[PDB]
């Protein structure tokens, strides 16, 4: 289907159906629309490094893609990868202009190592996103701290 | 209702020389938006369906030889055949598809001009089988001649009791053939012993009988 | 590869009815607007009817309006025309015709880029009559037959060169007559399902 | 629109991105799922009532205005055309003070 | 929406860009004002009537459709989603010929 | 708006991209047509009823809000402002359940 | 004028006028709006290489421009240019990040050669576009297969 | 607040309030919306070089940002900086792809020099923009002529 | 760290009223939906009431509807239940309970992940009566006391091993009796504020 | 109103061996959207509030030891304890939170099977203090025995004038304890000099008195 | 470069009418709001009227309302004021004035940055009268003339130093008198088109 | 209707010393949005139109010398001239353009204080030409004197039959000049042979005649 859009009334949350339109839903300004990025650790995912690395993997034939998210959650655990292959060459791409590290991290797990980079880019096995500064990417960037999460789109109440 | 008018109705040109056919519409078939003149040309050989030659007045259909070319716009249009050759003998129609109802021209018959040729005349008396039917039909054949133009029982001329049929121009030697059928009841047939066929033609210095 | 095979037609009495069929090969009728075009004996062409792909936009010639009903079957890749209350003036050769792809019922038309073999339709009060084959001695005289057409060949398609088959002529009796000559003739009259071979 | 092109292919064998059935399991995940040349879906549209030949001409006539629009903008890659067309569509109808009985207003009292 | 995740953090300590009071003097000037890591404002939303745990699940279910949307587009960075959602929101209500009494039309005569 | 700038040039000699007459022949083709410095058209607007001096001040007051908007976004080049303003314009009028007689609704029964 | 927008009802096609608005026209979702890229070969253009190269030419003082098109047609003939100048230097720019080859080609005419690149970028003489993967550019990119066509914008019927 | 939007009726100018909507305001096409860039020199600012350089300064920790403006004013005085530091290295970034020089300048003050570039990027002290070709940036680019001004957004009258 | 401290309860006559209190520590009530659950003597668990964070969505058990009114104070991090027109069947131990964070009044519920210490509620027409402590010679016989509960310890929490305190039994007189043995006993009856130490 | 049914009501298993408890709901508690079975398991030890064990039928709460595991979906569910041990002696409740009102099962009591143990019997005559109250209560203690099952004034049997109380299974040695209270007015007490307690048990070869 | 040339004015009877003109040079009237300002003899300044660029927003002083009508011609770069039903109190010097570019009829005004040369307007029932030039022997006595003004120079603009031309004084006869001295005088009275040169 | 009030009305200051002029508005001319005080200052020299000096109370117009400076806000404002010099002799007006109708102050006349200077007195009897008009006007000139302040036929004082005119302060030497005109009918003129002009001034130790 199309991208689900959550609608908030008071403290209740509903999912806007395309076929059924609710006139009670009011949108007076684009400033009511808000895109939120929520971390995976909030779902009870293991934050330890070996469990995390197992959630990531390399692949080729898949271009990298990026979205913008306007607001995010403070992360207890973030990650920063700097890894190569036996020949000493980097297997992770440099963060292109505009992509910075996740703005809020308590503990940042700096990771180094070497291995068989079996792909051009490193994606998320579970389909989640690597959240950066107001940008969620499908790929890990070199040397830039990140937190892994997912994005939701909202239409806030009458403010 | 647009009325398309072609001219000439008939045309005879020597092999290798050029032939032009005109077309005139009651109204302009020029589309303002496209600046394209919505008119088409077709070729129809004897016993065959039409074949598309030109569309949008000037554009050759795929497969049409280069010697065919159309031109014009609005009201007056022309189809031109440079170097006629033999395979181009046909009836050529023009058509407008600017507005409904789609209408065709009267058509133009294109024939080849040939050196004069004298008809080889033959006479065929009625057979035994036909005589059993109580009728008698005398036939006279004029074989391979040019041009198409050309025109007696006991030395007495008949009238209204016979009619003729002409073949199409030969695709190879460009010679016409003509069949004349004289039909009379078998009763009148036996009354006369002599039947003479007189043929007059421009391709002959004097009438052959 | 690309062509149109036609069926139906033949003899029919005034007021009678007939259904012409046309089957396409080498393309899909959905892409093109189909038409019917007639040609009277020895006369020019006259547009009869047209039908769009969706069968939404249909048109007839004023002379035909109300008597003919055109139809098509895109799945079967076929075109049909049902004709009713036929009269003498409808006596003609009916061609199944494909119009260019640029044609639409709501806009400008296109050219007739493909034409069918054609089918003879004869409206007459006279009944079918086989031919009488008389020898000419050379050639064969095919006399008193109806309706058209009749095909002639020599020795089952062997002798061709020097052969001249004359056009048929309508006699005073309302029956056709024809002569074929060359410098055994296979006669075939489909309307009467008659086949004759005269030596 | 009326096709003025010399030839016109009535058959439109097309490709696109937008899919129908999202439930192929986990194939939606970028790590899995199609490579760059497998993301597409194909189809076949026929020239129904000269629709295709119409589109073909439309694409031709749009080129002029489109090329100029690109000259005006300074951004390298423009993706905002369709959303812009959606906004212009609304503004056209509701720009706007809407008179029910009058034209340039799509309202009916029933 | 019903959270199906094994655990759910009810407390949402969040950060964002949009501010409240623009008058901090000249701090709006880029030469002055916050560095890259100071542009943010923080807040705390509580799980009121399972709102947060609802959002958390919503973010999970949206992932599939979102990931596919990105596959379709060819632009590297997509910022046009929210504006697109705003347009779809209007088109849904005014697409559109609006019948007052009937549904799919938000009008009241009073 | 009231100009508070020390001096104000009333004459506005301006340049822009959007043209009037598209039919210059084939000049719309990128291969032909103007070079980078010829794509523009010029004009002259006069300070009618302090319009220009008004615009000048407006551009000054807009700077604060604009600069902050840019701080919030993370995209390098922002072209989506005007389309966003078009959407906000519609949402303002049709956000929205529309009461004819009441305010915040632009409808008239005639 | 502005960019023409084609409107489809049933199988009929109309061109939305700005002055005359048709209330019959309905647009319920941005998913109805579709931008299509159609190949030139469908118009009867010669697909042979020498006729094609004659349709392309070099020029300077004209920045390159790109649009997005959502759907395209299968091409019988595509082209891939890799050309230089006598001094061995490339006269065609490398395909920037994000631009890939046309997704569907039966025959791909790989072209190599040398000549007087009289301009920085190579445009289309007839004003058409070089269609790539969901992107139409005004310029030929180095080594990346492309098909030459034009773009149309549509508002589809009620789906 | 949000970005102010000026509304023009006849020759009068008003500022659209968000709380108070004026139904007299009509917007029939996005082509009515116009973003204008106005030069500072029109406000009586000193155009001399030393006064101008004093309005610019270097800073770090602030990413560069850019907006698009559709129309601009002819400038009497523009500026083009090419400056380094004692070690001969450039302290100004090269103009990224797409950014060209201001389209209209009477006098262009070409500036060269050396000094203590105390920051990665050079911003405007008064908060104004450096206007380039249909793009206003918060930073000075190397070697590319520019004019300093500010941007306003408008909704023009019924045309 | 995380816990719930309960107050209130005790003896009350039929028709009387009581107010149970519950104070949270280690979390914020705003995040979770709170519940009350009761447990009759020697019988299973019965859900009583629930209240959402916003105090918007409230529910009672049909057996309780109209008689009890639940309430909460998020700022004070407290939960309260006011009970009115009490009867014998309401005699039970009332637990203050936290439901999972996934629970919402407008959707699916969640589990009871944290339970309070519980508080005894006794509905009886009989008045409070202190215990009579008789020695057993070893152990202590606590006889004729009401209402429950009574706690027993030996030498002020010294002797523990080998100690067996039997459950109380309701005598024919409507008063409770209990015996405590081990192979000075500190007796405490809160309902009567009686403390006895028998050697 | 869903009715949850647990089985067995009581269960006694040897230490280290496995124990299973069933749960049956009146209706399916399977949520179609989640494919999650909304059912929970609690543990309640004597004198303590319940403790959460399992949620969503199969998922262990944090801190619950591995030996606890739930399973099932829809209607039938089961709680399983592998290797019972001592600390697992409690009452186990199942609960549905699929739809309101939330309902609990009848509960299952889990006890430990132990080697038979003979009760150490003691008798306690009434004290002086109680005699001042004009009443007499004789008490007989059966200390540390297994199983729970087991059952005379002047050699005359009494009836209806006494009642007994049983402790919970010991958390360590898994032995029960039993208290029998015989209550009679002090008037009847003095009428008799002899009070004999007879104890019959399966853990004894013959009755002890 | 930038300036304003004024015309019109002079003598007029009470109730009479006059039309002041003002022509701009060095700028365009479209850019600025134009005003008229008067100055009575020996008294301060009084704002009369104003007119915006679009000629949409117009204003008059309450003392003038209904009697004067201001107008402008942007194409001709000119400003005009038509005055009707003139009276004594309107007797003054009328200045054509440019207001700052920030002024708008619908908002705050701006300053008068450019002023015209001014033009004398005299409302009196008395008719024009040329001067009588008497010698002073040095200087010239210009007596009994009306209306103002009169200009004096010596030897056609040669002698300037040491020259003192006194302000005119209104005599009891309602006619003006003036004396000019220095330590031939060119007398010019425009209102009567009189030019005198006394040695 | 705002009423602007200037003070002092007249002012005389020595060259090179400073002079201040006040301005008071009936109402505040402070614009809340701009924090700009909408008030302007003009300079008007004799026989010339006003010249803009200050706008927005404190901002010098282009070309105005530095010695001119305005200040204040709301109600009270001041114009200050440091080092007066000669070219600054004029009438100075203040104006509010906060709200319509725009209003001016009463104006302040700025003059230069000079060392005292004694008037050079001259007498001029009536000419022949005037006598032909049947009238006689006697004139007495007081040339180049300071200050402006200062004030007989057959030794008989006249009254009401004469009036005087004073020039403006000289732009160079800062000296005033005064003209006294005595007008009488020629009839009364011939009645007397002697006409004496008495001048009294502070710049003289005793009256000159």
């Amino acid at each position: 289907r199309s991208i689900p859009l959550g609608v908030i009334h008071n403290s209740t949350l509903q999912v806007s159906d395309v076929d059924k339109l609710v006139c009670r839903d009011k949108l007076s300004s684009t400033n009511q629309l808000r895109s939120v990025g929520l971390n995976l650790e909030g779902n009870g995912v293991a934050t330890d490094v070996p469990s995390a690395t197992k959630r990531w993997g390399f692949r080729s034939g898949v271009p990298p893609k990026v979205v913008n998210y306007e607001a995010g959650e403070w992360a207890e655990n973030c990650y920063n990868l700097e890894i190569k292959k036996p020949d000493g060459s980097e297997c992770l791409p440099a963060a292109p202009d505009g992509i910075r590290g996740f703005p809020r991290c308590r503990y940042v797990h700096k990771v180094s190592g070497t291995g068989p980079c079996a792909g051009d880019f490193a994606f998320h096995k579970e389909g989640a996103f690597f959240l950066y500064d107001r940008l969620a990417s499908t790929v890990i960037y070199r040397g830039t701290t990140f937190a892994e999460g997912v994005v939701a789109f909202l239409i806030l109440p009458q403010a | 209702e647009l009325v398309m008018t072609q001219s000439p109705d008939s045309l005879a040109v020597s092999l290798g020389e050029r032939a032009t056919i005109n077309c005139k519409s009651s109204q302009s078939v020029l589309y303002s938006s496209n600046n394209k003149s919505y008119l088409a040309w077709y070729q129809q050989k004897p016993g065959q369906p039409p074949k598309l030659l030109i569309y949008w007045a000037s554009t050759r259909e795929s497969g049409v030889p280069d010697r065919f070319s159309g031109s014009g716009s609005g009201t007056d249009f022309t189809l031109t055949i440079s170097s006629l050759q033999a395979e181009d003998v046909a009836v050529y129609y023009c058509q407008q598809y600017y507005s409904a109802p789609l209408t065709f021209g009267g058509g133009t018959k294109v024939e080849i001009k040939r050196t004069v040729a004298a008809p080889s005349v033959f006479i065929f008396p009625p057979s035994d089988e036909q005589l059993k039917s109580g009728t008698a039909s005398v036939v006279c054949l004029l074989n391979n001649f040019y041009p198409r133009e050309a025109k007696k029982v006991d030395n007495a001329l008949q009238s209204g009791n016979s009619q003729e049929s002409v073949t199409e121009q030969d695709s190879k030697d460009s010679t016409y053939s003509l069949s004349s059928t004289l039909t009379l009841s078998k009763a009148d047939y036996e009354k006369h012993k002599v039947y003479a066929c007189e043929v007059t033609h421009q391709g002959l210095r004097s009438p052959v009988t | 590869e690309v062509q149109l095979l036609e069926s139906g037609g033949g003899l029919v009495k005034p007021g009678g009815s007939l259904r012409l069929s046309c089957a396409a090969s080498g393309f899909t009728l959905i892409n093109y607007r189909m038409n019917w075009v007639r040609q009277a004996p020895g006369k020019g062409l006259e547009w009869v009817s047209s039908i769009s792909s969706s069968s939404s936009y249909i048109h007839y010639a004023d002379s035909v309006k109300g008597r003919f009903t055109i139809s098509r079957d895109n799945a079967e890749n076929s075109l049909y025309l049902q004709m009713n209350s036929l009269r003498a003036e409808d006596t003609a050769v009916y061609y199944c015709v494909r119009e260019g792809p640029r044609a639409t019922g709501y806009s400008m038309a296109d050219v007739f880029d493909i034409w069918g073999q054609g089918t003879m339709v004869t409206v007459s009060s006279a009944s079918t009559k086989g031919p009488s084959v008389f020898p000419l001695a050379l050639g064969c005289l095919v006399k008193d037959y109806f309706p058209e057409p009749v095909t002639v060949s020599w020795n089952s398609g062997a002798l061709t060169s020097g052969v001249h088959t004359f056009p048929a002529v309508l006699q005073s009796s309302g029956l056709y007559s024809l002569s074929s000559v060359v410098t055994i003739c296979n006669v075939n009259h489909k309307p009467s399902n008659t086949k004759v071979d005269k030596k | 629109i009326v096709n003025a092109q010399p030839k016109c292919n009535p058959n439109l064998h097309y490709w696109t991105t937008q899919d129908e059935g999202a439930a192929i399991g986990l194939a939606w995940i970028p790590y899995f799922g199609p490579a760059a040349e497998g993301i597409y879906t194909e189809g076949l549209m026929h020239n129904q009532d000269g629709l295709i030949c119409g589109l073909r001409q439309l694409a031709n006539e749009t080129t002029q205005a489109l090329q100029l629009f690109l000259r005006a903008t300074t951004e390298l890659r423009t993706f905002s055309i369709l959303n812009r067309k959606a906004i212009d569509f609304l503004l056209q109808r509701w720009g706007g003070t809407c008179h029910i009985l009058g034209p340039d207003c799509c309202i009916e009292p029933h």
